[PDB]
RNA sequence: GGGUAGGUGGUAAGAACCUCAGAUCCGGAGAUUUCCGAAUGGAGCAAUCCGGUAGUUGGAAACAGCUAUCAUUAAUUGAUGAAUAAAUAGUCAAUUAAAGCAAUACGUGGUGAAGUGAAACAUCUCAGUAGCCACAGGAAAAGAAAACGAAUGUGAUUCCGUGUGUAGUGGCGAGCGAAAGCGGAACAGGCCAAACUUAUCAUUAGAUAGGGGUUGUAGGGCUUGCAAUGUGGACUUGAAAA
RNA sequence: CCUGAGUAGCUCGGAAAACGUUAUUUUGAGUGAAUCUGCCCAGACCAUUGGGUAAGCCUAAAUACUAAUUAGUGACCGAUA
RNA sequence: GGAGAUGGGGAGCUGUAGCGAAAGCGAGUUUUAAAAGAGCGUUUGUUUGUUAUUAUAGACCCGAAACGGGUUGAGCUAGUCAUGAGCAGGUUGAAGGUUGAGUAACAUCAACUGGAGGACCGAACCGACUCUCGUUGAAACGAUAGCGGAUGACUUGUGAUU
RNA sequence: UGGACCUAAGCUGAGGCUGAAAAGCGUAGGCGAUGGACAACAGGUUAAUAUUCCUGUACUUACAGUUAGACUGAUGGAGUG
RNA sequence: GGACUGUUUAACUAAAACACAACUCUAUGCCAAACCGUAAGGUGAUGUAUAUGGGGUGACACCUGCCCAGUGCUGGAAGGU
RNA sequence: AUCAGGACAUUAUCAUGUAGAGAAUAGGUAGGAGCAAUCGAUGCAAGUUCGCUAGGACUUGUUGAUGCGAAAGGUGGAAUACUACCCUUGGUUGUGUGCUGUUCUAAUUGGUAACUGUUAUCCAGUUUCAAGACAGUGUUAGGUGGGCAGUUUGACUGGGG
RNA sequence: AAGGGUGCUUGACUGUGAGACAUACAGGUCGAACAGGUGAGAAAUCAGGUCAUAGUGAUCCGGUGGUCCAGUAUGGAAUGG
């Protein structure tokens, strides 16, 4: 699954409304990056996490 | 973002102060040796109590660093396969760390400074325990 | 329990019996419930094949009868344990849930066409329709205002009529089409987080379990007094009755 | 003293809403506030006036549907129905 | 309420004042400097029944080739893959090698051996060039008679797969 | 002839990887003959069966109990196949 | 005419078409390029420029002339948009 | 993360400029009649920059109290010292940006190797090795793109073209 | 004369329009007469483009100029008319 693991925010499906307004179905994929994390039992883990939650992790100092 | 520095004055003019600019994932964030100050109590609330805790961990940094110096200076023996003195493979910081657990000491391999040993015999390796505290560890490589 | 005098299911006569010590029949509750099948010991060409483990019986022993148990996954608990010393991954054990089916119907949610109309056609419509898929449920979804919207105003949601085929929107073409207001069916609103306080966690708690508190003509906490013992249910166990 | 932060907004691409993207509502990417003298709203927007307090949860009733059990109905069919 | 007529239910609907794009004015009003002129107005209703026509729904009926979505099919055939089987019979007689001559030594030549080849002739086998027949046939593509390959890029069975 | 033995192509596939969803890929294990390994011949009989039944003579693989000898030697290595 | 042996339009065309040996050109320095798949994964290849994919011709012999204005391809380093 | 370079602003700092006449290198608009001396002159030595080969200035060392016809002369369209504001051009400590260019590593990547879970060519974890803030990846935006999709491609017409 | 020359001007007007022509609709054509304020002329009179007949193209959308129009609570504005 190309959704992240902390939350489950998945792709968003929309239209590729070009000039002259021809419609074409298209997908938006979340930005996934392999940044680490540290749990409160040790067990440092590597999880595919999206960037929006990466910022939240960065400010709550969960690394 | 959390502006704080700790344990030294690194690469620029500052002190054990919050004098820290926004770099984000830089020497601020991948350096787990400097404070990540939450500036909701680090104006005067977390000033004096965290300052005294800084001196506490500072003095116990001297303390435990000196204690591990006593452990070091009271020799690491790493045995290896050598062809009349020149080894087949090589003795790097991780082997030196793992063999230092024969002395009960858990040290980070990033404090062991130096380049790969490719020879039997004795080597004095520099250990950067802290910003102003470096120890000499004796490492002995023996043929097996 | 009811209920009598016949009955042993239909193609069905005959043969042989049960029955008026109350059968069959009818209603309630039970037990049995081969094999496959989510199928789940391991397989497999569905309804077959090959087993393990622990008991007991027979047997001198293989071996055969007769019982129970033996899938995976998730949570929790315990034990064990790596490269590496500790620790985690992993492995073993125990207990509790589901996995499936169908009412071709209804609900939500994801994804999502084309035919056709436009007298052709791409914007558009058909249409968020069909289909595929996940998920329940007896109904679901929604929901108690950071609202309506033009006023000495209404006061959760849902559903029906009307507003109206209106205001608007649309290659301003085809077409699309509300929200207010009004009349009605039904009507209930409750509870956490956080301030503060308590107990304990190498209390580095920034954590665990309590008290307390729930919001708009602003409220609650913090200091100090008075009045309260009561309605109320979105609700636990018993008893009695209809 | 407290009154729900990667939050409301702002920007780039899209959509739900009657509206072919526009106040309002949602969001894949980026940035990003304030704290009752506050915050949002009354179709771009500002001031005045007025309304309401998001960013946490729960909720019967009226509503939709009937393969099913029981009783019954039909200006419904009566074996090419 | 007898799966009733009906009773309640005035919320709304049409008509009662039009004109104007609109604020507005009002039996007048818009245009207009204009009170002239012209435009439009200076009352004839409503609710049902029934019928004709019409609108949105397949909309008198039957009739496409097609378009899109989900599934089922490689047991025929095409290719690939694993594994097995088959090719009666008969000829031609390569390269190479041994020996003898010859060569300063090679090269070359002769004999003998050897037994190759997308070789040869031809049955089973495979394929399908021609005529004739049959063409509601024996047969939804064949028969008699001829025909090409037949140790190879061959033929074929069984299983898997796209 | 085939299972109870073996594996090929290949199929399935715990954990795991990837993918809006279903599913797809794939490791250990497991299946999968068209192949490998495994011990029975002749004759007779019935209306219908036959290396199966019967007659005659055989071999195999396990199991105990027994006599004698010997220290066996695998879930793994090698050779053979 | 085609070099040959072969393959092909089952069920009206077996041919002068297709193949082929050989030739040249081009791409490709290894997680190769090309390819299937959305991605994982896989082929290429348990290969490595004396190798692999693609276009074009088509045994063997002799030959393969002229044009780089246009299209395409490769490179360019200052400028213009 | 760090170092270097050059560009444009500016915090602090200097200057910079020759049509003639004008005792001369006249960049423009003012207040302007005096001005200098340890924030140290005449005479000299050196030098960056500049070049009208003559001149300016800045910076230094010695010098020491007498001086400015570049106040008042005189010229000329603009007139001279001294305190200010505005142009052309250069150097400076300084930031602020990005631009190319290095080095380094902890993010990150791996179809380098070793080890364990493990009798496992996937996988997860640890280390090594190579790369290295590039690549790959998400959004956004240009270009080539019948590989692919939906479609139009008229009518009259002594048959139609 | 509706042709040639001259003087003066700009009626190559504003607001309208009874009554007809020819017309499927759309559109086209002609025009007396009335009000405002003008030009030529002594005055009557004439003049709403030329001797007449062609000389041109709907709607939507958007822009430009003026405005005794509206301005999603109010005042403005944006946006429309
Ligand atoms: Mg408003
Ligand atoms: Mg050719
Ligand atoms: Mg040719
Ligand atoms: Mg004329
Ligand atoms: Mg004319
Ligand atoms: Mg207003």
């Amino acid at each position: 699954a190309k959704k992240d693991q902390l939350t489950l925010r998945g792709p968003l499906y929309g239209n590729n409304r070009s000039h002259s307004k021809t419609i074409t179905r298209r997908k938006w994929n979340v930005n996934l990056q392999p940044c680490k994390v540290k749990t409160a039992d040790g067990k440092t883990t590597r999880i595919l996490v999206s960037t929006r939650t990466l910022r939240t992790l960065k400010k709550h100092n969960r690394l | 973002m959390k502006v704080i520095l700790k344990q030294d004055v690194s690469n620029l003019g500052k002190r054990f102060d919050v004098v820290d600019v926004k770099d984000g994932y830089a020497i601020h964030f991948l350096f787990p040796k400097k404070l990540a100050a939450p500036l909701t109590k680090k104006s005067l609330q977390d000033r004096d109590l965290f300052l005294k805790k800084q001196q506490e961990h500072y003095e116990i940094n001297k303390a435990l660093s000196h204690k591990l110096k006593e452990v070091i200076e009271q020799e690491l023996h790493f045995s290896l396969k050598e062809h009349n003195g020149r080894p087949y493979g090589s003795i790097i910081t991780k082997q030196i760390i793992n063999q230092a657990h024969t002395k009960g000491m858990a040290l980070q391999k990033f404090m062991f400074k130096d380049n790969v040993r490719l020879g039997f015999g004795d080597h004095e390796i520099t250990l950067h325990i802290f910003e102003d505290t470096t120890a000499v560890l004796k490492v002995k490589v023996t043929p097996d």
